[PDB]
């Protein structure tokens, strides 16, 4: 047989990237996964090169990043790639997840695939938070303060967990040094989780836009999808480049260009954009404990979809009601984000509480009710007795 | 020479729209000093200011001066 | 090697699909085809069709949310202006 | 296009020629861009400001 | 939130450096430095800017050396261990007016003048904001505004009450290049200078972006074409079904 198939190392490459049978009809929405691997690589490479010039001590962290920006040859390119890349990593992840939601990718036999994906999402959010704290700007200090405090809501031992996470009385040197060490570690755990994600993907293969079997017409990954992936890889790089070179700070917060101050929390404090919908959810609950529980539940509820989707067909392509409510969900999510960016004021507080309800109602009420109705509609529209 | 920005501002404060805006600000300023001279002004917790009317004036001026100021600068 | 669990996808030669018979396919080398320039005149009016069926599913939910957003924002602006400070004290606490 | 068949004659361009052309491109392209860029910003550059200075 | 608390929205001025193909105006940077030295430097530090970065940007190697030497910096102790000073060199960072935070607050009614090295990037509005703030002090605050003692009114600052008084006045600086030193002109210059302080890579960054975007755009258009070619056989493929007899 060909060497690519006989060699122990190359056969892995062959089965995953060359001869892997792909359903002939997958569309550009199936290009997000490769884009995520590319994002992971960009974050790791740029972070290691910057680590070479970074000091984690709380007294030097902010200046060491300014040093990367001013004195390191091409340093600003590395930092801007890393920062803007993190944002692009989230934009693509949301699209990858939304694609799964729309096409019923979370369904059997891909439940394990979906569950591992949820874990990766949690780890990615934690990784970005740890990195954000390393800059040690104003948003870094308060973000670290607020987020480590999320654990104080745990009854009895909560405050002990926080003092342990901090390594002291408050967010200080011990805190930033351990957050940098952890920021360096997690990306590699994410890499291992991605391999487990690809392993689950390999046993059943990708799904397709029709939601039915792809077994009757497959085409090799090599050539077709390798070059098709190339198309979105360049488009992705072009757009990332426009931000990195022409508008590098548009997706960030001006307060992070101010060294962290333990005695003053800016009135302008706003979480990173990709965290806004979750932030809004927490803010909508006027209780400390319930606020943090509901926010975490907003992520874990994604695990419920394989069970609440009662439909007999995979995906929303041929489902009028499901398509409509899917978009209600998407735009409701964007609203949650817009609410997160707003002040805790009158119209906003109530809108956030209603949007929060709609968010949970989608998975727990709308999908099971609507999918059941659609099941019945499909039946009575053709059975003549 | 005279400041280029002050020039363009003065010029626009004297247009039809500008006069209308200073008038509304003026009518507010008048109403305010009358309330100050009356007894019990210190303890009222409902003192009116004219920031809003002032902002409308300043906003109009900004909108007209901003796109022109630099052609007059070096 | 070690026994592998049954799945819903095999590999070339045993994909796991049903036995096919009666279907005949035809194709022509990309080399023998008209170089990329014909995707117009014949493939232009045909396009844009796969969004004429979908835009309503996107637009209506979008509209509902944009309106809801605009309304709440304009109301907040009113509440914090002079004219609405009376209503503000009412709806606030 | 017969222009292609004169240089490469129905065969694809080989890596060596691709690599060679890349080194050439890099130099040419950079000068072309720097020239346009500096010309587009004539008067604002330090080169221009230094000319108006004498010390 | 109320307009006063939010602060007046700064308008968009036509900065010569706005635009993908635009570099900073280096003459304005040069002038901006003078305004900083003669006005701002009395209360504002510029800690992140090293003398050497000025060379080839706004001043000559000689001019910067003279400027650095006007300041004394701590040197290495002598043969006997006693401390000693030294004139400044290009490797040094522009010195600040105050020795520590406490001394800075004492000289400003308890307020702390922030360092201006990143001020342009550390505020929404960027150049538009900084400029507007400097040229936006009204001779008298709007009617009804109870301004605290030692404070000043500026509509562009959140809350309207700012601890920095107007410091720019017509002809308070004598521009070396003969330019009329009006307040709006001086504001336009320091701001341009401060943008460079915060973004020294600006000119070079946009030049690299131009090359990067051209190469990537081409690669993008090219990949589309290559993909369509590699897929032509599949896209135009045709099927026919002839039901098998039993
Ligand atoms: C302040 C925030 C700013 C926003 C930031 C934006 C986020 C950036 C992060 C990620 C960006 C890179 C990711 C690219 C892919 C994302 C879109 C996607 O997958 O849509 C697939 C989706 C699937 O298409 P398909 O059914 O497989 O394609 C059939 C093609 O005709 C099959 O045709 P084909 O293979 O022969 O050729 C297909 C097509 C392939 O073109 C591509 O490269 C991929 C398709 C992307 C189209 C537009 C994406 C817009 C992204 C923003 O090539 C073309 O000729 C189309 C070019 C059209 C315009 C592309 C944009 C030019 C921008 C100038 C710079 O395409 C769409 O329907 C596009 C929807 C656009 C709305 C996206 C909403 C999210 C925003
Ligand atoms: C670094 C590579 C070290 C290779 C050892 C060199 C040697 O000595 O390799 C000796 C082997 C001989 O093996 P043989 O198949 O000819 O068997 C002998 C006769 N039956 O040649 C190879 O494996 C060549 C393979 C080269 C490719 C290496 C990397 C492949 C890239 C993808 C990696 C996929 C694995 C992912 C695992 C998580
Ligand atoms: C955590 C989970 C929450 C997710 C986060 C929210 C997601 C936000 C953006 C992701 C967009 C997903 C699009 C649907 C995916 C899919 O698969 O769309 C499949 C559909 C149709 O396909 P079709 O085959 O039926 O066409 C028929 C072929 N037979 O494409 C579309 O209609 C086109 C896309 C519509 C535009 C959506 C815009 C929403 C983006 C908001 C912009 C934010 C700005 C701020
Ligand atoms: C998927 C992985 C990663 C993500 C999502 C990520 C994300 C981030 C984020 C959001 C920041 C702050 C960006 C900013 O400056 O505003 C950051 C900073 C940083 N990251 Fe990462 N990071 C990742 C991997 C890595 C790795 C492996 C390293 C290797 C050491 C690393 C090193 C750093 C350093 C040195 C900083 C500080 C410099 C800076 O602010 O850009 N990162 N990261
Ligand atoms: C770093 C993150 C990730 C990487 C590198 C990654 C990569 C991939 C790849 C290569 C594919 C195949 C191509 C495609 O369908 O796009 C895939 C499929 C899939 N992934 Fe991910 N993924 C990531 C995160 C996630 C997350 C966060 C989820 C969900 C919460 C998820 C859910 C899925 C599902 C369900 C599929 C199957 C889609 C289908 O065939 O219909 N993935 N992923
Ligand atoms: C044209 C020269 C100057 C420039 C460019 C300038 C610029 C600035 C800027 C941008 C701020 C920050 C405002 C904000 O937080 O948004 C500020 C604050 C301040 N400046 Fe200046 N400044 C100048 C001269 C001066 C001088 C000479 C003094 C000392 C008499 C001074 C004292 C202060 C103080 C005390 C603050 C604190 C404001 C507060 O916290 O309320 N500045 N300045
Ligand atoms: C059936 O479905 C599939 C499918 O199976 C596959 C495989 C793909 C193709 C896509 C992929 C295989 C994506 C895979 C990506 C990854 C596994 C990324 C893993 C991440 C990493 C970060 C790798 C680790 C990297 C390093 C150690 C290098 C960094 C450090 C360096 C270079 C050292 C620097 C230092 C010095 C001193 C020079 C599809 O597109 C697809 O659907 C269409
Ligand atoms: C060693 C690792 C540790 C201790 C922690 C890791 C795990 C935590 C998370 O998830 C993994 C966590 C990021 C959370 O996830 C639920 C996100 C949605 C956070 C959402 C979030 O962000 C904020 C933020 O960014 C801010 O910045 C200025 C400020 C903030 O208040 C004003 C917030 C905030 O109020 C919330 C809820
Ligand atoms: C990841 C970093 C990027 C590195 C550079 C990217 C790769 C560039 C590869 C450039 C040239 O690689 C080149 O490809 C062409 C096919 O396209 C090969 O050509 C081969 O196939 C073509 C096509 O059937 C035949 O006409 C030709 O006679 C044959 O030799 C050529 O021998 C090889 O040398």
């Amino acid at each position: 047989m060909a060497f690519r198939k006989s060699n122990v190392y190359l056969s892995l490459v062959n089965s995953y990237i060359i001869d892997s049978p792909q359903p002939s009809s997958i569309n550009y929405w199936w290009n997000m996964g490769s884009l995520l691997g590319l994002c992971l690589v960009i974050q790791i490479v740029t972070g290691i090169f910057m680590a070479m010039h970074y000091s984690s001590n709380i007294e030097l962290a902010f200046s060491s990043v300014e040093h990367i920006m001013r004195d390191v040859h091409n340093g600003y390119i590395l930092r801007y790639l890393h920062a803007n890349g993190a944002s692009f990593f989230f934009m693509v992840m949301f699209m990858h997840m939304a694609k799964g939601l729309y096409y019923g990718s979370y369904r059997s036999p891909r439940v394990t695939l979906w569950n591992v994906g949820v874990i990766i999402f949690t780890l990615t959010i934690a990784t970005a938070f740890l990195g954000y704290c390393c800059v040690y700007g104003q948003m870094s200090h308060w973000g670290a303060t607020v987020i480590t405090n999320l654990f104080s809501a745990i009854p009895f031992v909560g405050n002990d967990i926080v003092s342990w996470l901090w390594g002291g009385f408050s967010v200080s040197n011990p805190t930033i040094q351990r957050f940098f060490a952890l920021h360096y570690l997690v990306p590699f755990i994410i890499a291992a989780m991605v391999i487990m994600h690809l392993m689950a993907l390999h046993i059943h293969g990708s799904s397709n836009p029709l939601g039915i079997t792809g077994n009757l017409d497959r085409i090799p990954m090599h050539s077709y999808f390798i070059f098709k992936d190339l198309v979105t890889v360049f488009l992705f790089m072009l757009i990332l480049a426009l931000f990195v070179f022409y508008s590098p700070n548009t997706l960030g917060h001006p307060d992070n260009y101010i060294p962290g101050n333990p005695l003053v929390t800016p009135a302008s404090i706003v979480p990173e954009w990709y965290l806004l919908p979750f932030y809004a959810i927490l803010r909508s609950i006027p209780d400390k404990l319930l606020g943090v529980i509901t926010m975490f539940a907003a992520i874990l509820v994604l695990l419920v979809l394989p069970f609440t989707d009662r439909s007999v067909v995979r995906g929303n392509t041929f489902k009028v009601l499901s398509k409509f409510f899917f978009f209600i969900f998407v735009f409701n999510f964007v609203l949650l984000g817009q609410i997160g960016a707003c002040h805790v004021e009158v119209p906003y507080v109530l809108m956030g509480q209603i949007a929060t309800f709609i968010y949970f109602a989608y998975f727990l009420i709308i999908v099971p009710v609507i999918s059941t109705i659609e099941n019945v509609l499909f039946y009575i529209g053709r059975v003549n007795k | 020479v005279t400041d280029q920005l002050e020039d363009l501002r003065e010029h626009f404060k004297n247009t039809e729209e500008g006069k209308a805006l200073v008038h509304h600000y003026e009518e507010c300023a008048e109403r305010v000093k009358i309330q100050q001279q009356q007894p019990g002004y210190a303890d009222l917790e409902h003192k009116e200011d004219c920031v809003e009317e002032f902002f409308h004036l300043q906003h109009y001026l900004d909108t007209a001066t901003a796109p022109r100021l630099f052609d007059k600068l070096k | 090697g070690p026994p592998s669990g049954k799945t819903y996808m095999g590999w070339w030669g045993h994909m796991g699909g049903p036995k096919q018979k009666g279907i005949t396919s035809y194709a022509v080398s990309p080399y023998a085809q008209k170089p990329l320039q014909g995707i117009f005149h014949n493939a232009v009016f045909n396009s844009f069709r796969r969004f004429k069926s979908q835009f309503l599913y996107v637009l209506i939910p979008a509209g509902i949310y944009w309106y809801w957003w605009k309304n709440g924002n304009e109301y907040n602006e009113f509440l914090y202006s002079k004219a609405g400070r009376e209503e503000l004290e009412r709806v606030n606490v | 296009s017969s222009l292609y068949k004169t240089f490469f004659k129905r065969n694809a361009v080989f890596v060596g020629t691709i690599f060679a052309g890349a080194f050439v491109f890099q130099t040419v392209f950079d000068t072309a861009i720097t020239s346009w860029y500096e010309n587009h910003n004539k008067g604002k550059l330090w080169k221009d400001v230094k000319a108006r200075i004498a010390a | 939130m109320t307009a006063a608390e939010h602060g007046l929205h700064a308008p968009a001025y036509a900065w010569s450096h706005n635009g993908p193909f635009e570099t900073f105006d280096h003459a304005s940077i040069r002038r901006g430095y003078q305004v900083y030295r003669e006005v701002c430097a009395a209360c504002h530090s510029l800690d992140r800017v090293a003398w050497r970065t000025l060379v080839g940007v706004s001043h000559t190697n000689e001019e910067v050396r003279n400027m650095a030497e006007e300041f004394e910096y701590d040197d290495e102790p002598d043969e006997q261990g006693n401390p000693k000073k030294r004139p400044g060199k290009l490797s040094d960072y522009i010195p600040g007016p105050y020795p520590n935070e406490q001394a800075a607050r004492a000289a400003n009614q308890g307020a702390l003048p922030p360092d201006l090295s990143l001020i342009v990037k550390a505020r929404h509005g960027g150049c538009d904001y900084i400029f507007s703030l400097l040229t936006g002090y009204p001779d008298e605050p709007p009617a009804g505004v109870a301004l605290p003692p030692g404070s000043n009114y500026n509509p562009y600052f959140p809350g309207g009450s700012i601890a920095m008084a107007r410091v720019l006045f017509d002809d308070m600086v004598e521009y070396e290049d003969g330019t009329p030193a009006t307040t709006s002109q001086m504001a336009k210059d320091v701001t341009t200078f401060l943008n460079w302080c915060a973004e020294p890579e600006h000119d070079e960054r946009k030049r690299l972006g131009l090359k990067t975007v051209i190469i990537l755009s081409s690669l993008y258009l090219l990949s589309i074409w290559v993909k369509k070619f590699k897929w032509a056989g599949i896209k135009t493929r045709k099927f026919v079904f002839n039901p098998p007899k039993p």
